[PDB]
RNA sequence: GAUCUGCAACAAACUGAAGUUAAUUAUCGACGCUGCUCAAUGCAACGAAGCAGUAAUAGCAAUAUUACGCAAUGCGCAUACCGUCAUCUGUGAAUGCAUCCCUGUUCUUUGCAAGGGACCGCAGCCGCCUGAUUUCAACCUCUUUUUAUCUCAAUAUGUUUAUGAUGAUAAUUGGAAGAAGAAACAGAUGAAAUCUGAUUUAGCCAUAACUAAGCUAAAUAGACUCGUUGAUAAACAAUGGG
RNA sequence: GCGUCUUGCUGUGGGUGGUACAGCUUCUUUUUCCGAAGCAUGUAUCGUAUGUUUUGACACAGUAUCGUUCGUCGACUGUCCAACUCGGUUCAGAUCUUAUCGAACCGAAUAAACUUUCAAGUAUGGGAAAUGGUUUUACUUUUGAAGUAAUGACCCUCCUCUUACUGUCGAUAGGUAGAAUCUUUGAUCCUACCUGCCGGGUUUACGGAGAUGAUGUUAUCAUCAAAGCAGAAGUAGCCGAC
RNA sequence: AGUCUUAUACCUCGGCCACUGGGCACGUAUCGGUGUUUGCUAAGCUUUCCAACUUAGCUCACUGGACAUGCACUGCUGACGUCGUUGAUGAUGUUUGCCAUCUAGUGUAUUAUAAUCGCGGCCUAAAGGCUGCCGCUAGAAAACACAUCGGUCUGAUGGUCCCAAUUGAGGGAGAGUCUGGGUUUGACACCUUUUCUCGCCACCUCAUGGGUGUUAUAUCCAUCGUUCCUGGGGCCCGCGGC
């Protein structure tokens, strides 16, 4: 993504892909808290 | 808005620096070990006019011998070794802190190879629970626990 | 020192004077007493005359007025506050898990395990009110026989017509709390509702000059929700035809 | 079980104080000739402090951002450590490889393993810590603004365990509060406290207008309390430094 | 025959072809709207009769849109000291900042050389093996051209160290045998292909039973599970056509 946004220089593909990062992002850190998690009760249900 | 931008490059930052810290740490608090059992045995003269059956009283400790070592280098695991700084207090506005934070933990993890070096202990242990018993020869009534 | 390229410093003087002296011009303190200042402006507290804003009037003057000036006051004006409501945002207690701090004192028949406090992060009970509303009966009452609505059906008449009601709802007779709202009583918004000149027209004035600069009145047009109320125009989802 | 005024919710309804301005009418005046009177209705207002011509408009000169930690003087020091080095800068110079050596400087580095010692110097907790006061409840139910409590708590109070935090002097430096003397109405002296500066809620305490109840005295005794100071607070910007 | 221009050839034939970064122009699938005539599609006036004109448009041109081509070409990005001002910035030298690769395969040569064997390093010291760089080929428009709602949900069992029965299965390796292919002549011999046999082949995987170890290990293996693809016979559901 900062391939793109090294050289745009249009402000609305400029705010376009910074919403398509912090869309794309967000959804990487709810998925690595969701798997950190499950992970979580995954070793305790393996301990049990 | 502006500030809120922060996830980008904080988040993950700090998780990556979770992560050396943590395959760091867990390879460095190794605590070696290594310990030997034996049954060597002991031996007590008796008396030959006591007239027992058995000649020589024979005792069997439990011989434990352990030593292990430590091996810790020359770091920081101390106040750096703290959760996230933003934690839940997102609210207090700063920009130079998260990048004093990040450079004083750059910084101390990067200081750690000047020294490398701990100290040992070894232990002697016996355990006895030997409960002996003789008969006095000839004399099979007459008889004697230890 | 390139060394037949020159540079730097030593501040005594040199035209250009950055300060004062030498001379000229202008000003003020021109009275300085406890004392004359960062070189000048400047006085808790020192001395006299006259009245204690200036000018004029009838008047020494007080006295009364006027013109200017000074001071004070008044939601009269506004400013910050709270007083004031309204709309909206917003509706609550106990339960665990995970982090940090401290601790051999009866720690210990394996040298390394066991206790106490903190708040955050993650999961666990149910109601309530407000926003604003659906629960129930129209089941004696024939001259003092509530109305309206969602509605039906037999019979007579070869019309263009005539009759009989159960269930529910409303005009709130009663209550839950729900259509929107997990940690409660606090915040946010409002205290507005017009203006143009910038369009035309009409009128006044001859205009700096040209008679009509400029001004006045009507209408058009343009800028214009401060949050709350509703619908409407368009894109979004709308399978097509013979 | 019944009837009753008043009282608290005004529970319901009604009427009522209005002022100013805007506008209308009437008389005089050249119908508001620059004056006066009455009147329908509407708006605003019925709070504190501030500014009231510091209200507004024209000219001159000037007005960068962000984030930092600090800031009455000097003394051993209440207080910074690897102090004799590290890294860099510059240079009188030398060997002349671009290189090497030497000197000064800069930033890091000397206090002591803190201070403190009436043992919470200042905060934390516990007491089979009692008194007294206050706050609940119960009982008698009658007490002199009635009484009694093996009462739930708080305050007061004495003792007591850990942890945190901290020297003084010369300043007659500046300021603050108290007290006294003289008096200029300010000054002087002494005591106590504070100093990066000057800025918000809350918590504790102080004195304290006025008010309230009682008593024999406009007098006294008890209760509340206006405004204000002080311990943490908690947040600006003021210059200087980066 | 002479001159100019376009096209091929001609060196390039956009910086690459891995990216037209953008601009320019003509060319064009061409598409809408106008200027639109000689003549024309259908209709029509003035209705016995259309046997005499016009109308909506059509040739062509222009306008706007779209596609493509080459390039004489050009850029994309604006901050330091600024300069007088202009409101925002008009200029000055400046420097930094681009589309610009990864992946898979291949690699000389000479030769008797420790002489290598594209270039260079590692292990073993042999008839060597491993690896870094470069050269030559293909994929990756990834890269510049190019992608655009949120939130929620979305597999298990056992083994993996050793041993025992080879107990069984499957797969690998070897030895031969045979069928054919390649060098050699007529061959043999060697390489290679296929069929079959073999087994103390501690070869691998699975199946069985045990034990060892805590430092057995798979970033895996095997089995089943859901989904998808291919061939679909057919009925439970089941209609249409024949």
């Amino acid at each position: 993504y900062d391939r793109k946004i090294a050289s745009a220089r249009k402000p609305a593909i400029i705010v376009k892909l910074r919403q398509r990062k912090e869309k794309a992002l967000k959804a990487l850190d709810k998925m690595r808290v969701r798997e950190e998690k499950k992970m979580i009760r995954e070793f305790a249900t393996q301990a049990a | 808005s502006l500030w809120l931008s922060f996830r980008y490059e904080i988040m993950p930052l700090y998780y990556q620096s979770q992560d050396v810290l943590d395959v760091i740490a867990n390879s460095t608090s190794e605590f070696m070990t290594s310990r030997d059992f034996v049954a060597k045995a002991i031996n007590i003269g008796i008396p030959l006019e006591w007239n027992l059956d058995q000649e020589n009283l024979v005792s069997q400790p439990r011989h434990n011998v352990m030593v292990k070592s430590k091996l810790s280098p020359e770091n920081n695991i101390g106040k750096t070794l703290s959760v996230n700084p933003f934690t839940t207090a997102w609210e207090l506005l700063t920009l130079s802190f998260v990048v004093d934070w990040f450079v004083n933990f750059g910084d101390v993890i990067a200081g750690f190879t000047g020294g490398y070096s701990d100290d040992s202990g070894a232990t002697a242990s016996w355990r006895f629970d030997d409960k002996k018993v003789f008969h006095l020869k000839n004399i099979p009534s007459a008889m004697v626990i230890v």
